């Protein structure tokens, strides 16, 4: 078996990991900048030139501060949550649709659901090992919302797989050669935005990891490098949700630069809803995840069952 | 126009007093705003329109925000144009100081003047209320324009008579301009 | 009435139920259109499929033009 | 518009499947010739290797035949471990681990 | 899949090496009694909840149910159409009737 | 004013454009063919196996010059 | 080779599962055993569908209940021992060098993959994960999956009654 396939797969995956990490740092810069411009105030400035090395000022500070612990005797379980969190956030990117072959993921949606189903696991070990009642409450709340929209996300992506006829992510490209799926799936676009802001903890679904009702949900005892790895993992999840919105709804367009312009625009939309919306409640979010989104998921899955049967007779 | 649940009187205004509309046009309008996020779209548009607004960030310290000639800052001891210190040790400022920061000890000088031997203001105790400059019969004690006087050390904010006299020597132009532009109000 | 109350309180579920009823109707329409013609005999077989002339399945092949 | 796009994707994959059906029988005949040749060398290698083990003849498990109730000249395909016997592990993982590596 | 193991082990190795070098680069001060304390706001300091457990159980039942909705995209071009439609309509309709019945009761 | 966001965003557009475009150079360097062979269908894997059987580089072409004159 | 590596990892995680007693630590050992079991069942099969199904159902779907119950059961932290880590590492390096000195052709599994099949096999070229999942949605075995969905609803009805809410 030809060895340059292994060599180029390794080089492409490591280049993807490096570029994703630097894009995470510049996404933190972009979020602090335009999130300021959501209000009247300016973003970061005055560090380096025009605030550009501000995430490197964050990275030098967070990798130097004292690694404190929630208890003094045994704290190796405190270490294993940001390692697995950053590992999953850098490991989920392997199911990106690459047209030049990197990994031939014939089942990419199942891989995405697997990594999202570990997201609950890394936040559960984040909550328990931090030895605080605020940490356990935030971990239970995050596990609650992420398994509540895991079922909804599985049904929404399962409705999307009926359109392309297979689980191969590159099959989203061939069915978008004439128009985007934003035209046909606009309530699904709004529902998928509500899904992608729920698995990754953002401001519309922030009762898990907010600064109001809790001081911090599961980052309350995490600092000095562990918080840096957790922050980078969460912003890599934001970047992955922006890419996965841009593949399914917007045309995959992997080569074109307009695809990455749209990916930066969907990241801008993620920071745009970061500054606008208030936060839902536990009871209203159980109402949203299990009744409204579930009923819409099953109903419009029935709609595509009927539509894919109707086109199968006509074709 | 929805009807009133409670009849609104003349001198009052009622909020959430409208009846919920039951005609099918208003029900379809509220249904489409619920389903298609119309009010969230208006909130997103109002939020996005503030990116194009001018930022109000005033770029400290190259550009500093507006002040007033009445502004209360660092306390300072003024002097006469001839050069004699203005403070006649009359102790109304310490009597009127509500946090009792001012400590005055006075002796007769060699020529027979009343001027102080000790005038200490605890700026960690001073509340910057400006009662001393109103209670000063001469214009001796004054609120200077300075507020960038943050100190590294707790003892450096214990202002002596020499520190107040040096503040009066340093800040005399702006203090005299504020007192010229503000004395007819007081 | 009853549909006005459901359209007032839960309009997304009413719209989803309308979509599901439409999908069920066009699913039955697609099943009837599939079985109205010879849908069990697909035009484009997978693999390499050959029949000799003595087989009964060779008389049921489709000679339609490519769409 | 999605119906038109799905029709275009369907005619593209039908074109690819028809090209695959064209390419297939030549490769089937080439595999047939190599499979018969490799079965001949595997039988010769098993015959020359087992010249010292008592009670062993080629093709049967110690005299007892493997398959009964069959014609005397029939052929069944040997399993992948027995066909890729008399060979190193690199030839086994050369074929068996193509999907698992990429 | 064998390349996926290698790249996942490399991501795990790189993250553990980065965290080990961060622990070396972290400023080591004197450890304290109060610094190791769990954080409760201000002054220093949960039972089993059944509602969250039945939330996890509802998630599990719907997850195993979704794992049977998953295969039928592939089977639609390789099965009997009437049987596939009857099973899919019956499957999602009984799911919807059960969801609405558990909502009403 | 508001164009200071574009320093923080366009760089995001560049970096994520790196891991494909460099490979679109790099597969043109050591392989010579810009696209690696798709391993989704089994027939593509069998024909890739046939190419790597025929030549030690599976992306090296066996054209009509391989056919002997007869 | 990597099948023998997964054998060694499953043996090591099973003997440390037998050794330890803290309930969240056994839950962590189960969640890291499920990954190796998923991969090792992926080595025998034509395609990785059922490993994914076992993954979503068992690890991400079911064991989170076990992790939650064992997290709220134990107040204390793990007492990590370097002796058990050293013994696990020593038996792991011993079993990997034992797999190095062992012939991997005789130790490989006889179950055929998608590429271990014959080239003239018509059924392998059609569609990945198509013919194996076909009997789920065809006559007369569709009654079992209808009964399975009904069984899951009836299971939820049982669970609400026995926990008493
Ligand atoms: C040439 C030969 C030279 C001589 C070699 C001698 C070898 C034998 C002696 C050393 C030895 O094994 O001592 C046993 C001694 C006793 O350990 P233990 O009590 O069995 O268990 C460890 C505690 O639970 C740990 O309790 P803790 O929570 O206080 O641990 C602090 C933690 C602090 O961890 C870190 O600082 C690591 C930072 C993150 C790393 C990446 C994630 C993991 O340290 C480690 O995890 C050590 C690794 O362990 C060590 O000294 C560990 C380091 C070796
Ligand atoms: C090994 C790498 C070592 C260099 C790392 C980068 C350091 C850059 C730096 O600190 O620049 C900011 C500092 C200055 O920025 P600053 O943040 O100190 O101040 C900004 C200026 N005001 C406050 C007026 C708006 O740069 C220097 O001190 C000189 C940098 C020389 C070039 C270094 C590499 C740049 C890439
Ligand atoms: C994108 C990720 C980037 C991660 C790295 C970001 C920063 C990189 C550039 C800065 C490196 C700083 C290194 C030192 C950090 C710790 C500082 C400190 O307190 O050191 C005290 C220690 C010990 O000094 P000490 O004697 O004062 O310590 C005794 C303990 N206390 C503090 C309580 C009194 O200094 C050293 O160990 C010296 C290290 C020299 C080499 C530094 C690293 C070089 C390679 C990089
Ligand atoms: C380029 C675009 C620029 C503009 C947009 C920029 C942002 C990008 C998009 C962001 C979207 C918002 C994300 C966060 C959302 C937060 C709010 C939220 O979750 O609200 C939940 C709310 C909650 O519902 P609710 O409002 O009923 O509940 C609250 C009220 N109580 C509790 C009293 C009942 O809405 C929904 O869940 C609506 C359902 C999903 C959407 C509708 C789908 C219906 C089916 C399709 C149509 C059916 C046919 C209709 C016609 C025929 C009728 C017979
Ligand atoms: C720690 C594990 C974190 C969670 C990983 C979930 C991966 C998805 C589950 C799974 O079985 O994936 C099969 C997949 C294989 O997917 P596949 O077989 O569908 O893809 C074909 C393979 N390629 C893309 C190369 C053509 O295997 C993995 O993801 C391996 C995970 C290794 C984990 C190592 C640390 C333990
Ligand atoms: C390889 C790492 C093995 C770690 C291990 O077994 O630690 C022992 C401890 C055992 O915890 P324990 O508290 O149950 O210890 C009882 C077992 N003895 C006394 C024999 C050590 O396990 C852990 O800390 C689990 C960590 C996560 C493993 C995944
Ligand atoms: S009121 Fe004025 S003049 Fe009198 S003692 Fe105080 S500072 Fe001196
Ligand atoms: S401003 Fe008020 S607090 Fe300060 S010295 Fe004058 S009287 Fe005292």
């Amino acid at each position: 078996m030809f060895y340059m396939e292994f060599i180029l797969s390794l080089i492409g995956s490591l280049l993807l990991i490096i570029c994703v990490l630097v894009s995470v740092a510049f996404l933190t810069l972009l979020e602090r900048k335009v999130l300021g411009y959501i209000q009247i105030r300016k973003g970061p400035n005055k560090v380096g030139l025009m605030g550009i090395p501000q995430p490197f000022c964050d990275a030098i500070k967070l990798f130097t501060k004292e690694q404190t612990y929630p208890l003094l005797s045994n704290y190796l379980s405190y270490y294993i949550s940001p390692i697995f969190s950053l590992f999953l956030s850098l490991f989920v990117w392997m199911c990106m649709p690459f047209f030049v072959k990197l990994y031939s993921f014939n089942l990419g949606g199942l891989f995405f659901l697997c990594c999202t189903s570990l997201g609950v696991y890394t936040v559960m070990v984040a909550g328990w090992s931090s030895n605080s009642n605020y940490a356990l409450l935030g971990g239970l709340r995050a596990v609650a919302q992420t398994i509540s929209y895991e079922v909804s996300l599985a049904l929404i992506l399962l409705s999307f797989i009926f359109l392309i006829g297979s689980y191969n992510m590159i099959y989203f490209f061939f069915y978008q050669v004439y128009m985007w799926f934003l035209i046909i799936l606009f309530p699904m676009a709004l529902v998928w935005v509500s899904i992608s802001l729920a698995e990754t903890n953002r401001t519309p679904f922030d009762f898990a990891e907010g600064e109001s009702e809790l001081v911090s949900g599961f980052n309350v005892e995490y600092s000095s490098g562990g918080f840096a790895l957790i922050f980078m993992a969460e912003y890599a999840s934001i970047l992955f949700m922006s890419m996965l919105f841009c593949v399914i709804f917007l045309g995959c367009d992997v080569f074109n630069l307009l695809f990455y312009m749209k990916l930066t625009f969907i990241s801008f939309v993620f920071i745009w809803v970061r500054g606008t919306l208030p936060r839902f409640r536990y009871d209203k979010l159980m109402y949203l995840a299990w009744k409204c989104f579930l009923s819409f998921s099953l109903n419009y899955l029935l709609f595509f069952i009927g539509f894919k049967i109707l086109l199968f007779s006509l074709l | 126009e929805p009807k009133d649940i409670v009849e609104v009187p003349k001198g009052y205004v009622y909020v959430n007093n409208k009846e919920l509309s039951m005609e099918f046009a208003d029900i379809t309008d509220r249904a489409a705003s619920t389903m298609f996020f119309g009010e969230l779209l208006r909130g997103f548009a109002v939020t996005l329109a503030h990116i194009f607004k001018e930022p109000a960030t005033i770029n400290y310290p190259f550009e500093k925000g507006p002040l007033s000639p009445r502004f209360r800052g660092e306390h300072a001891l003024r002097r006469y144009p001839s050069g004699e210190e203005r403070c006649i040790a009359c102790k109304l400022c310490e009597a009127i100081c509500p946090a009792q920061a001012i400590t005055i000890e006075a002796e007769e000088r060699a020529d027979g003047s009343r001027r102080t031997t000790r005038y200490d203001i605890d700026m960690t105790k001073c509340i910057y209320c400006g009662f001393c400059q109103e209670a000063c019969p001469v214009d001796a004690i004054v609120e200077g324009p300075n507020f960038e006087f943050s100190t590294e050390t707790h003892e450096e904010l214990l202002y002596n008579k020499e520190k107040l006299l040096c503040n009066g020597d340093k800040w005399e132009s702006e203090i005299a301009s504020n007192l010229q532009a503000d004395h007819l109000y007081r | 009435s009853l549909l006005k109350r459901a359209w007032n309180e839960i309009p997304d579920i009413v719209g989803g139920s309308a979509l599901a009823l439409a999908g069920i109707v066009m699913a039955t329409i697609g099943v009837a259109n599939y079985y109205a013609k010879d849908g069990d005999n697909r035009r484009y077989k997978l693999g390499y499929v050959v029949y000799r002339h003595d087989d009964p399945r060779a008389l049921k092949v489709r000679n339609d033009e490519d769409d | 518009i999605y119906y038109l796009t799905a029709k275009k994707v369907k005619r593209d994959e039908i074109e690819m499947r028809s090209a695959q059906n064209v390419i297939f029988p030549i490769l089937v005949a080439e595999r047939d010739r190599e499979f018969l040749r490799q079965l001949r060398r595997n039988r010769d290698e098993e015959a020359e290797l087992m010249k010292n083990v008592p009670g062993w003849e080629v093709g049967t498990w110690y005299g007892e035949p493997v398959f009964k109730t069959l014609p005397e000249d029939t052929l069944v395909t040997p399993i992948f471990k027995e066909f890729y016997a008399h060979s190193d592990w690199k030839s086994y993982a050369k074929r068996a681990h193509l999907k698992l590596w990429s | 899949m064998f390349s996926i193991i290698f790249i996942a082990l490399l991501i795990l190795l790189i993250t553990t090496i980065v965290m080990f070098l961060a622990s070396i680069l972290s400023k080591k001060a004197l450890i304290d009694r109060e610094k190791s304390s769990p954080f409760e706001c201000g002054f220093d300091p949960l039972p089993f909840s059944l509602r969250f457990f039945l939330i996890t159980i509802i998630f599990l039942i719907f997850d195993v149910e979704i794992a049977l909705i998953l295969p039928m995209i592939i089977i639609m071009k390789y099965s009997n159409i009437m049987i596939w439609t009857i099973t899919s309509i019956i499957f999602i309709l009984i799911l919807l009737i059960g969801l609405y019945h558990e909502w009403n009761q | 004013m508001w164009f200071e966001i574009l320093p923080g965003a366009v760089i995001i557009t560049t970096l994520l454009s790196v891991p494909i475009y460099a490979m679109y150079g790099l597969d043109k360097l050591m392989i010579g063919n810009a696209f690696r062979r798709n391993m989704d269908e089994r027939f593509s894997r069998v024909m890739y196996q046939r190419d790597f059987r025929l030549t030690d580089n599976p992306y090296k072409m066996n054209g009509l010059e391989q056919i002997p004159d007869e | 080779m990597i099948q023998l590596m997964l054998y060694s990892l499953i043996i090591t995680t099973s003997i440390i599962f037998l050794n330890m007693i803290h309930p969240l630590a056994l839950g962590l050992t189960l969640l890291i055993q499920t990954i190796f079991v998923c991969l090792l069942t992926g080595l025998m099969t034509k395609s990785f569908w059922y490993s994914y199904i076992l993954f979503l159902i068992f690890l991400g779907g079911m064991l989170v209940l076990f992790i939650y119950v064992t997290s709220l059961a134990s107040n204390e932290m793990f007492n990590l021992s370097m002796k058990l880590t050293l013994f696990s590492s020593l038996i792991l390096i011993f079993m990997l060098i034992l797999s190095f000195i062992m012939d991997k052709t005789s130790s490989s599994l006889f179950l055929m993959n998608n590429d271990m099949q014959s080239i003239i096999n018509m059924n392998s070229y059609f569609m990945e994960n198509s013919l194996s999942l076909n009997k789920l949605y065809n006559f007369p075995t569709n009654f079992i999956t209808i009964l399975l969905m009904n069984y899951l609803l009836i299971t939820l009805i049982v669970i609400v009654k026995i926990t008493k809410l």
